[PDB]
């Protein structure tokens, strides 16, 4: 039904607080961030180029958790 | 050892881990 | 020795070029991107925290790179 007849934009239309980012897919040759909505049409599809502007913090912090690093070179 | 404390720590190679958005979908009642 | 006698700060000290990001580790708690400098003592230790401020359009686009992907099921 969408909140509102009128149409609203894709991600960040209005400006609903952030839940929490899904996940990343490269979709388009592009890595765009499924974000979440508390009251909005929950999940999604927006570019990367457009979500780090957007915010960037939720982006970095993101990949802070979901990161591992690779085996230490130096035997 | 004040505030210059690390000096040796990891030197690899960072990487994410991702499942793309919505690759995993579990489901019983289906 | 260090350019200039002047003491300075460490990560993004002055504000030079950032060269390319080559390490992450994460300390009590936040990660510490080892930023590269080209001129500057080169590799340093920076908060996550305080990185993302500096430049966040260069740490997000770092972990773009450095993308592994888990695996994609479908059984």
């Amino acid at each position: 039904h969408m909140k509102e007849e009128s149409e609203k934009p894709r991600g960040f239309a209005r400006g609903l607080e952030p839940e929490r980012i899904i996940g990343a897919t490269d979709s388009s040759g592009e890595l765009m961030f499924l974000m979440k909505w508390k009251n909005s049409d929950e999940a999604d599809l927006v570019p990367a180029k457009e979500a780090n502007v957007k915010c960037p913090q939720v982006v970095i912090s993101f990949y802070e958790e979901r990161l591992t690093w690779h085996s230490y070179p130096s035997d | 050892g004040s505030k210059a404390g690390d000096l040796l720590f990891i030197e690899k190679v960072p990487v994410v881990v991702l499942e793309d958005i919505l690759a995993t979908k579990p489901s019983i009642a289906s």
